[PDB]
């Protein structure tokens, strides 16, 4: 996917509620560095609602693509209010950036 | 002559399953159309469209309202207090040319209520049967409310509309959804953090954040936290006024009654100046896209 799309995506749909960087304050949602490979519910500082701890997963390109499809339907009574991308190509274009943005 | 009377007249042989339909491709073009305004899509200026169409009512006389379908005529449409709308209207072009036979007024107020729907809103019962009427009987422009004001002010001003404290707060709710605009308000900037989902984020925005009241580029006063959202003065005198407190903080602590008494006074504001007969079918909620599995 297109790291750059992606990054356009993040700054217009996700930067309001997260910052990337290393270190990065928690705003509405949590801080999302090292997020690949992390469980759910498990940045440090953040209050997460029980539903994103209970979930419970490793997050990865598959089950990020899932949730960011329709953050509702993959965690129930999640916070997270986001209605979701609906187009494969922006998930694609959101997970790449994502991906080196946040190591 | 007598006060002037609306009756509702559903269009020749259309009934639910066709506004059903409208209603779909509406939601389609919402979901489909996703980088407008920077990514916030066209939902939040759907709901202000229905409003604006709606809010130039004075239940006094019975002259302005959705009836009419007056918007689609230029001293309508170019009242400086709809700058912006003609966006929404462009939005709903393609659809009226799909559906010919739905009535303006019908598809203005059907564009605010998909939106609130698609945008995980409250389920919003909706009537059909308005009738378009002549360009002379469109409302003359300013009946529409200014931002530069106080709580006594929106109060006041609401009277006319018929909406007592409760629908107040309740309506001005929808400033969760989208942003304001310098060259169409004088104002800019984002009303809170979910731009195109509809939650209780008003409210709560409004008792947590710390707000501080500042002059933008246009030499106009807005409130601004330093989370980075704002808020027209209002807006914020809704927490400068006691009773308006009250059900502030009551919205702010339950989403479901918020989303309950937002149904009621949004259907409430679409149907001002309507009188519906005794044939005329029940009040009709549609299907979103999500529960036909899209
Ligand atoms: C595509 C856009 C977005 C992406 C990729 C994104 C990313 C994420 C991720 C990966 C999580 C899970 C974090 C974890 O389990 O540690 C999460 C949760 C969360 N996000 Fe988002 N975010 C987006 C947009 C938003 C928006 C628009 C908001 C608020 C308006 C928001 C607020 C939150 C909140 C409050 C949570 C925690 C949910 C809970 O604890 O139940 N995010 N986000
Ligand atoms: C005292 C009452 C109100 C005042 C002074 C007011 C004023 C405004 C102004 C100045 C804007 C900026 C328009 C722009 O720059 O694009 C705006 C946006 C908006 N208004 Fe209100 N409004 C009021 C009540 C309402 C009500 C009752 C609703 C809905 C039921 C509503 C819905 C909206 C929405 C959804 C937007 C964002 C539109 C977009 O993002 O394009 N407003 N409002």
């Amino acid at each position: 996917g297109s790291a750059k799309k992606g990054a356009t995506l993040f700054k217009t749909r996700c930067l309001q509620c997260h910052t990337v960087e290393k270190g990065g304050p928690h705003k509405v949602g949590p801080n999302l560095h090292g997020i690949f490979g992390r469980h759910s519910g498990q940045a440090e500082g953040y209050s997460y609602t029980d539903a994103n701890i209970k979930k419970n997963v490793l997050w990865d390109e598959n089950n990020m693509s899932e949730y960011l499809t329709n953050p509702k339907k993959y965690i129930p009574g999640t916070k997270m209010a986001f209605g979701g991308l609906k187009k494969e190509k922006d998930r694609n274009d959101l997970i790449t950036y994502l991906k080196k943005a946040c190591e | 002559t007598t006060p002037l009377v609306h009756v509702a007249s559903v269009e020749k042989g259309r009934s639910y399953e066709d506004f059903q339909k409208v209603y779909n491709a509406i939601a389609l073009k919402l979901r489909e159309d996703d980088e407008y305004d920077n990514y916030i899509g066209y939902g939040p200026v759907l709901v202000r469209l229905a409003w604006h169409i709606s809010g130039t009512w004075d239940k006094h006389d019975n002259t302005g309202g959705s009836y009419g379908g007056t918007y689609r005529f230029k001293k309508e449409f170019n009242d400086p207090s709809n700058a912006g709308l003609q966006n929404g209207f462009k939005f709903l072009e393609p659809i009226h040319k799909e559906f010919p036979w739905i009535s303006s007024g019908d598809l203005f107020s059907l564009g605010g209520v998909t939106a609130v729907q698609e945008m995980q809103g409250p389920k919003i019962p909706w009537r059909c049967g308005r009738v378009d009427t002549p360009e002379d009987t469109t409302p003359d422009n300013g009946r529409l409310p200014d931002a530069d004001k106080d709580a006594g002010y929106v109060r006041t001003f609401f009277q006319r509309l018929n909406m007592n404290d409760r629908e107040v707060v309740a309506l001005m709710g929808a400033h969760a959804l989208g942003k304001t605009h310098l060259k169409n308000s004088g104002y800019e900037g984002p009303f809170g953090a979910a731009n195109n989902v509809f939650t209780n984020e008003f409210y709560l925005n409004l008792l947590n954040e710390d707000w501080k009241l500042e002059k933008n580029d246009a030499n106009n006063e807005q409130w601004d936290s330093k989370s980075g959202y704002m808020m027209l003065p209002t807006d914020y005198s809704l927490i400068q006024d006691p009773k308006y407190l009250s059900i502030v903080k009551e919205y702010a602590n339950d989403q479901d009654k918020f989303f309950k008494d937002f149904s009621k006074a949004f259907e409430k504001l679409l149907e001002n100046g309507i009188t519906f007969p005794k044939d005329a079918p029940s009040p009709f909620i549609f299907k979103t896209l999500e529960e036909q599995g899209l």
